[PDB]
């Protein structure tokens, strides 16, 4: 399927129900518990690839300066 | 090493009013993208199921399908005169997309 | 594997699907089919590109999803989840 | 109602071409796929190949891309296929048959032609 991608308040992160893997792109914080990798602010336009095992999801964002 | 679609019964004779069921074997687990089609003795095809067991609009209840990974078959219940025809399975899970040799039921 | 190329300029964002070279490419926006010949003129498929012509983020941010002809939306697992905006001088 | 309507029967000598039509009525041609099938001795079925209408892009079986040039004219939602270096192997009946235009429903056919006989002897 795809990997839920959840924006809250103004910061972005991917939610697995199993480890996130980083593929490439925006490093991020993984908080471990929740199982849900940080990207942080979405006006710091986080890019990357990240996979939840299996499928992948890119992330995009341009947000132009908040 | 396209997938080969085989139903073994070539013919089959019943009586009006039966249930019969037809065969279909795949030779690589095709995920229940399998449909059946119905061809007339004027050559007139038409779709009955799809992805093993979804009924194609207008199909009458009579026909169901049933069948996982390389095993599948089609049962016509209540058999009528409008029933005589050629039965045929296809593969719709890897192109090339594939149909078996078709199974002529005579009533 | 490669990733979906995104190029947004100006009021246009294109993507671009990583693989498949040499096959018909269709997608699905948010598990919708599109880039037929649906109403919205402003959304066309060629080649491999997607072309999203005075993109809305509103209603086109979203998960985009490209799969070779053959294949079927529900078998891809590898998604583009666009957030983005196509204000002037953007930066 | 919907249909797929060939062109007649066709008689050809060997190394001959032919092409054979397939008109479709009720419904939009470029919202739907268009696949060919060829149907020998009366019984075994062989998918051929689809044509995308709207974009006029193929894509083959292998099995057929050396014999087959499939083509549309979607001014009169009219589908084309070509049969090149024909032998006695290529007398058969061709079907045109419609699916889906995307892949959640492009692998099953819901509407078929009545079929065109070819024939090719000398």
């Amino acid at each position: 399927m795809k990997i839920p991608i959840e924006e809250l308040e103004d910061r972005v992160f991917v939610n697995c129900n199993t480890s996130i893997t980083w593929v490439e792109g925006t490093v991020g914080t993984l908080l471990s518990d929740i199982t849900r990798l940080d990207l942080g602010k979405r006006i710091l336009d986080p890019r990357g690839i990240y996979r939840c095992n299996e499928s992948t999801v890119q992330v995009h964002y341009r947000m132009c300066q908040s | 090493m396209d997938i080969q679609m085989t139903q073994t019964t070539s013919s089959l004779s019943a009586s009006l009013g039966d249930r019969v069921t037809i065969s279909c074997r795949a030779s690589q687990d095709i995920r229940n993208y399998l449909n059946w089609y119905q061809q007339k003795p004027d050559g007139t095809v038409k779709l009955l199921i799809y992805y093993t067991s979804r009924l194609h609009s207008g199909v009458p209840s009579k026909f169901s399908g049933s069948g996982s990974g390389t095993d599948y078959s089609l049962t016509i219940s209540n058999l009528e005169q409008e029933d005589i025809a050629t039965y045929f399975c296809q593969q719709g899970n890897t192109l090339p997309w594939t149909f078996a040799g078709g199974t002529k039921l005579e009533i | 594997q490669t990733p979906y190329k995104v190029s947004i300029s100006g009021t246009t964002v294109i993507l671009t699907c990583p693989q498949y070279p040499g096959s018909e490419i269709l997608w699905q926006h948010n598990d919708k089919n599109i880039g037929g010949d649906e109403d919205d003129k402003n959304i066309g498929s060629d080649e491999d590109h997607l072309s999203l012509k005075e993109f809305s983020e509103l209603e086109q941010s979203g998960y985009y999803v490209c799969y070779p002809r053959g294949s079927k939306p529900e078998d891809a697992n590898f998604y583009l989840y666009l957030r983005a905006r196509v204000c002037e001088n953007c930066m | 109602e919907v249909q797929l309507q060939q062109s007649g029967p066709e008689l050809v000598k060997p190394g001959a071409s032919m092409k054979i039509s397939c008109k479709a009525s009720g419904y939009s041609f470029t919202g739907y796929t268009m696949n060919w099938v060829k149907q020998s001795h009366g019984k075994n079925l062989e998918w051929m190949g689809l044509i995308n209408p709207y974009k006029g892009v193929s894509t083959y079986n292998q099995k057929f891309k050396d014999k087959a040039t499939l083509t549309v004219d979607k001014s009169s939602s009219t589908a084309y296929m070509e049969l090149l270096s024909l032998t006695s192997e290529d007398s058969a009946v061709y079907y045109c048959a419609r699916s889906g235009y995307y892949g959640d429903s492009d692998w099953y056919f819901d509407v078929w032609g009545q079929g065109t006989t070819l024939t090719v002897f000398s």
